[PDB]
């Protein structure tokens, strides 16, 4: 029928499209006190 | 029906609200329409109404029923002619007609288990029963109520 | 005339059950059909075909094995 | 002559018949349903208590289709113009809904007829 | 307007056909119900 | 704060071996306390209400014999012949289609022997039936009580 | 074509031109066998076929 | 317009009684809709 | 495009020929992008920001060859010969003869020509309209040819 | 099991299908009747209060349409009594008694009989030597279920529908007195013993023993016994039944 | 259905509109929502109004002829 | 929801149960169906529902009801069924059924 798309609008985000980024879960990392050991540094815990 | 058509007319002459009905049907034909059913419900004592072209808050009206078959593209058309109308003092378009509604604010169930079809075969009428019809009368129908309805006056 | 009817095709069908030549059993159901007026003209009214039940499917079934090149052998079937 | 005057001349055959179909040895309806229109400010106007304001004591039985097909019905009477914003003209008439005495008029016809029978019998 | 039927003719939310002091009573309890 | 927990608490409390248990330790390792984890016919009602509504409308209407008594030996009979056309053929259009023919054809018959009866007692001036009988002494009871008052 | 599908119809003349391959070839038993093809499209069947 | 709505005549007059937070009107009118009294 | 007009309008800026144009040029954009059987009503929108382009005496605004065959190029874009070469160019065209030299027609005036001749299957009409173009003594198009 | 059997011997000797033989509708009526209470009093035995059975042996006739005279006899074991080991052999004895009645019906089939003679003859073998074990109905529920939800006689009509069915009269030769007499104590406890095919006789009460001087009526004196009633009844059964046929 | 066709529109038209008449009589089919309309003459004009809003007809429009 | 509804965007008969009653029809047997006389004599076996599986074969009619089934129908039924008078829905199912068409591996 018909296609009447345009790739350079698609880039360049024309109509203001948005895609809703990742927040603290990149940005976080932890202490880095000492060195990443397997099963962290406190391997269990009980409250 | 594909769409269904409620107008609210100023009783005007006889000649007048005929040539009002035959510009509406000559717009519908026109943009590649078909009607289904025009009638006429006479005229009635609405509790509020105001005139547009006259300015007149009195309660004298006229209804009418145009059931039509055309798509948006024109459907567009003859309602923006019909709302732009002089005579037309009020037009209530009825397009939730092929699809039940509030079928998905009552169920998820009850969303896809409907059949366009029977809606869109039936008329205004079947869709929106009149208070005087009755069920009793569909079934009258089939009966064969011409050979039953012959001691209707026996007493 | 629909217990008559069923009971006559009820014969029939045990007649060509038994031994019997393709012409006639043609002849017979088509006589049959002559005789009880199972036209599609015919109104609502004597119309015994809606009232055979299990004798119209038999009358169906007995003249297709003997349908050779007979117009009549062919419209019979076509009719019903 | 009737012993009684019944409230309908069919009530013999249509309460008897109503009681015989679920069998015995002596939500909305469907049909209010398809009535429920915007032409029908009877049926809106029975679930509409009062003023023209709805209440959800009726809503909690009531099915959600049954509810939107209430609001779009009431909404489109208003907007054609009938049953208005406010108070519903069909209140005490949903009301009835909760959303061998013989007359001396009937002596003188019994008479009468009895005398018509007198001049029957003896002519036959 | 406010003869004969008027603008509030079709606004009006309750009407009782006749004492009325019962009347007015009433239709003070179903307001106070209402708020 | 828990019977589990003052019981794992005893049991390791006496495994030091300097503490003398008590003998509901003893009994309740016998008995552990309670855990609370670990835990009509469709068709021929629907075939009753088909000639129902088709011979109610008929009744009202198209007979307007509001007066017809035993109204179950008509019905009956109309479902029994319904069955028989069922089990005769297919009839499912036509045994539909004969429901309202028969029963209406059972309301005339009996409609008609009613009507004859009753204008022949009346033309004869004798054998006056039950309500009209009933009636005329209610009649004249009330005519009675006016002549006392 | 069968497999895949298809909007217009223009089976019948297609199946005609390939009983007339079959006719011009010798493939009795082909032009047959696309009769069952035919029955089951619910095509009529023509005097050139 | 019909039914339960009252059907007026036009020999009654329509009184108006509005009370307020801190205050109240009492007013009449005619059918006409002419001010019988302020 | 018809709040971008308003927009504009309401700044208050004197919107000249190129600048009518160029609002057209985005309307008949969003035309030729909609869909077959959405191009009513943004016709609609085109002739009611032309007829407040026409109506607006301040800020100057000026309605030119140019807004007139954007218009043209409209009407071929969703299909009405009927509205587009009875009325756009002829008012183009009384414009033209109305004043002298102030109304130029271009070669592009004639490009939404021919291009609305080609939408809407007249033949004649384009090869008229390509005759005149070649009588005023202007070179054509490649897109005309 | 016997669902379809039962349902088709039913529909051939159901008496609402003859109308053109009055005398062969009310016979069937009597012996499904008749029927219908060996039935009953078989399941009271089944279930475990034994009373008298009211027929011993009889003979069951009913008429057959033709898409012959279907005559089957039942007799009690000589040894019959309320012991329970009776109890249990008194089903057996309905079973084969039905079973014959469908066979000479021809409704049920060979492989079907077979299969009932075969489930009498294991619990005739079983009730001697006693064994032990830790569902689809017999014949016998399946007739009961049937006669009860199906195939049953209409109710007969209460005098109260009587009134208004304009089929009670009585003249001025009696006092109401004595017409009250005679409808009040003589129908209400006495209604039962009445034939069932009597009911669509219009009833008059009058000072003469006669069967009836209106068209399609018959009139019976005041103060009547219900045995009375029963002999005339048994003297007359003729003519009521062509009066009714020729109104 | 019976569509309405392009020719017969104003044959269909003028039937719709003159189906209350009050010379015609007969009994006159109910509207949609079930009421009495008020039954015109000609060219609208008033002369039948139902009994139960009579009266309000009456006290609204003084020295109307209706019944 | 979503998956429902393009399921019955993409095949014929889905919603209909073996009962062939739906729970719309089930709750509100008036508005799913009416009386009429005429019965369905015309109609009898689709002997063309082999070219007709899914409703991508049919985009030519409202409803994507097969041509061969308007044959004893007036042409103002067909002008009604006819692709103008297709809503929103049915034309952009319309497109992508012709792209099925076009690049598709089966039925």
């Amino acid at each position: 029928t018909e296609w009447k798309l345009s790739p350079r609008d698609i880039v360049l985000r024309r109509f203001g499209q948005h895609t809703k980024p990742p927040g603290k879960a990149a940005l976080d990392v932890g202490s880095m006190r000492g060195s990443v050991i397997p099963f962290g540094r406190s391997p269990g815990e009980q409250l | 029906v594909f769409y269904s058509f409620v107008l609210v007319m100023k009783p005007r002459q006889r000649r007048f609200t005929s040539q009002a009905l035959r510009e509406i049907g000559v717009a519908v034909y026109s943009n590649g329409g078909l009607i289904r059913s025009i009638t006429n419900e006479g005229i009635m004592r609405p509790y509020s109404r105001f005139r547009d072209a006259d300015n007149t808050p009195l309660t004298y009206a006229r209804y009418i029923i145009l059931q039509l078959d055309m798509g948006e593209e024109e459907m567009g058309k003859v309602d923006k002619i019909i709302r732009e109308h002089q005579d037309v003092l009020m037009a209530l378009k009825l397009n939730n007609l092929e699809r039940p509604v509030g079928i998905r604010s009552g169920n998820k169930e009850l969303q896809a288990a409907y059949f366009p079809l029977d809606t869109f075969t039936r008329l205004e009428e079947e869709i929106n029963w009149s208070p005087q019809t009755s069920a009793d009368i569909y079934t009258q129908l089939e009966m064969n109520w011409k050979e039953f309805s012959r001691t209707r006056w026996s007493s | 005339l629909a217990a008559e009817a069923r009971r006559e095709i009820h014969e029939l069908w045990l007649s060509a059950e038994t031994a019997l030549e393709r012409e006639k059993r043609v002849q017979q159901v088509a006589a049959l059909i002559e005789k009880y007026k199972l036209d599609p003209s015919t109104p609502r009214e004597a119309d015994v075909s809606r009232g055979l039940g299990d004798a119209f499917d038999r009358l169906l079934l007995l003249c297709l094995p003997l349908g050779k090149t007979d117009a009549k052998g062919t419209d019979n079937l076509e009719r019903l | 002559v009737q012993l009684h005057y019944h409230r309908f001349p069919d009530e013999q055959l249509i309460t008897n018949l109503s009681r015989w179909r679920t069998g015995e040895t002596v939500r909305p309806s469907p049909e209010v349903y398809m009535k429920l229109n915007y032409k029908n400010p009877a049926t809106i106007s029975r679930f509409l208590t009062r003023t023209g304001h709805m209440y959800p004591a009726d809503i909690l039985p009531l099915n959600p289709e049954a509810v939107v097909k209430l609001r779009v019905a009431k909404a489109q009477a208003i907007r054609i113009g009938l049953y208005p914003r406010f108070g519903n003209p069909f209140w005490f008439r949903s009301q009835k809904f909760r959303p061998f005495a013989y007359n001396w008029v009937q002596t003188d016809r019994i008479r009468r007829y009895f005398r018509e029978l007198e001049a029957v019998h003896t002519s036959g | 307007a406010h003869g004969g039927i008027s603008h509030f003719y079709g606004r009006t939310p309750m009407v009782e056909e006749v004492p009325i002091t019962l009347v007015d009573r009433r239709i003070m309890h179903y307001v106070h119900h209402s708020r | 704060y828990e019977p589990w927990e003052h019981m794992k608490r005893m049991g390791r409390l006496v495994g030091t071996g300097f503490y003398i248990p008590p003998e509901w330790y003893n009994h309740f390792r016998m008995f552990p306390p309670i855990n609370h984890n670990f835990q009509l016919s469709p068709e021929r009602v629907a075939l009753r209400d088909e000639l129902a509504r088709k011979s109610r409308l008929v009744a009202s209407e198209g007979m307007r014999y509001y007066n017809i008594f035993w109204v179950r030996k008509p019905l009956d009979t109309m479902e029994k012949e319904y069955y028989e056309l069922k089990r005769r053929g297919v009839d499912h259009g036509e045994a539909i289609r004969k429901v309202l023919q028969g029963f209406y054809s059972g309301l005339a018959v009996k409609k008609r022997v009613a009507a004859i009866q009753a204008e022949e007692a009346k033309l004869t001036g004798r054998f006056i039936t039950m309500r009209e009988a009933t009636v005329v002494l209610g009649v004249l009871a009330k005519l009675h009580k006016e002549q006392l008052t | 074509l069968e497999a895949v599908g298809s909007s217009v119809d223009l089976i019948s003349p297609i199946y005609d031109q390939f009983l007339e391959l079959c006719a011009h070839l010798g493939a009795v038993a082909s032009g047959f066998s696309a009769l069952k093809r035919i029955v089951g499209f619910g095509k009529p069947l023509t005097t050139r076929m | 317009m019909w039914g339960e709505m009252p059907r007026y005549t036009s020999d009654m007059v329509f009184l108006y009684l509005v009370s307020r937070r801190r205050n109240t009107y009492a007013v009449a009118y005619t059918y006409e809709g002419k001010r019988i009294l302020n | 495009p018809g709040r971008l007009l308003t927009d504009f309008l309401y700044q208050r800026v004197p919107l000249p020929d190129k600048s009518c144009a160029a609002l057209i040029r985005y309307q008949r954009q969003q035309i030729e992008m909609l869909e077959v059987w959405g191009r009513h009503a943004s016709f609609q929108c085109a002739v009611e920001m032309f007829e407040r382009m026409i109506v607006t005496n301040i800020p100057p605004v000026e309605v030119g060859v140019e807004t007139h065959g954007e218009m043209v190029l409209c009407a071929a874009a969703c299909g009405k010969w009927e509205e587009g070469w009875n009325v756009y160019a002829n008012r183009a065209r009384e414009l033209e003869k109305e004043s002298p030299e102030s109304f130029i027609l271009n070669t592009f005036f004639f490009d939404a020509l021919l291009t609305l001749c080609v939408a809407a299957g007249r033949v004649s009409e384009g090869i008229d309209t390509l005759e005149e173009v070649i009588k005023r003594n202007l070179r054509p198009r490649g897109t005309m040819l | 099991m016997y669902k379809k059997a039962l349902h088709s011997f039913f529909l051939k000797v159901h008496p609402d299908f003859f109308h053109h033989n009055r005398s062969q509708q009310t016979v069937n009526e009597s012996s499904v009747a008749r029927l219908n209470e060996l039935l009953s009093w078989a399941k009271a035995f089944k279930s475990g209060h034994l009373q008298p059975p009211p027929s011993s042996s009889f003979t069951l006739t009913f008429y057959r349409k033709p898409d012959t005279i279907i005559q089957s006899t039942f007799e009690l074991p000589s040894n019959f009594a309320p012991s329970d080991n009776h109890r249990g052999t008194v089903e057996r004895a309905v079973n084969k008694f039905l079973r014959d009645l469908l066979r000479r019906a021809a409704c049920i089939d060979s492989v079907t009989e077979s299969i009932s003679e075969a489930e009498d003859a294991t619990a005739a073998r079983a009730e001697a030597k006693p064994l032990r074990r830790r569902g689809p109905k017999s014949l016998l529920d399946e007739a009961v279920e049937s006669m009860t939800v199906q195939w049953s006689l209409t109710p007969a009509p209460t005098l109260q529908e009587l009134i208004e069915a304009d089929q009670i009269l009585f003249s001025r030769d009696l006092s109401p007195l004595q017409s009250a007499a005679a409808l009040s104590t003589l129908q209400r406890h006495l209604g039962e013993l009445n034939y069932s095919a009597w009911e669509s006789m219009p009833v008059i009460v009058s000072n003469q023993f006669s069967i009836g001087d209106l068209t399609g009526t018959i009139t019976i004196p005041w103060d009547f016994t219900p045995e009375q009633f029963h002999s005339f009844m048994a003297h007359n059964e003729k003519g009521v039944a062509r009066c009714r046929e020729v109104a | 259905i019976n569509y309405v066709p392009h020719a017969q529109l104003r044959e269909h038209i003028d039937k719709e509109l003159d189906k209350y008449v009050a010379g015609k009589n007969e009994p006159y089919p109910l509207n949609f929502v079930g009421q009495m309309p008020f039954l015109e003459d000609g060219d609208g004009n008033i002369v039948e109004v139902p009994e139960s809003l009579l009266s309000n007809h009456m006290a609204e429009h003084p020295d109307s002829t209706a019944k | 929801p979503v998956q429902k509804k393009r399921q019955e965007q993409m095949l014929y008969g889905v919603n209909i149960p073996e009962t062939r009653q739906m729970k719309f029809e089930e709750q509100h047997p008036l508005l799913a169906g009416a009386l009429r006389k005429l019965e369905g004599q015309p109609k009898g076996f689709p002997f063309w529902y082999r070219k007709y599986p899914t409703r991508r074969h049919a985009y030519e009619y409202r409803f994507s009801i097969p041509v061969e089934m308007l044959d004893g129908y007036n042409d103002d039924v067909k002008k009604a069924l006819s692709k103008g008078m297709m809503s929103i829905q049915e034309k952009q199912f319309a497109q992508e059924a012709m792209y099925m068409e076009r690049y598709a591996e089966h039925d």
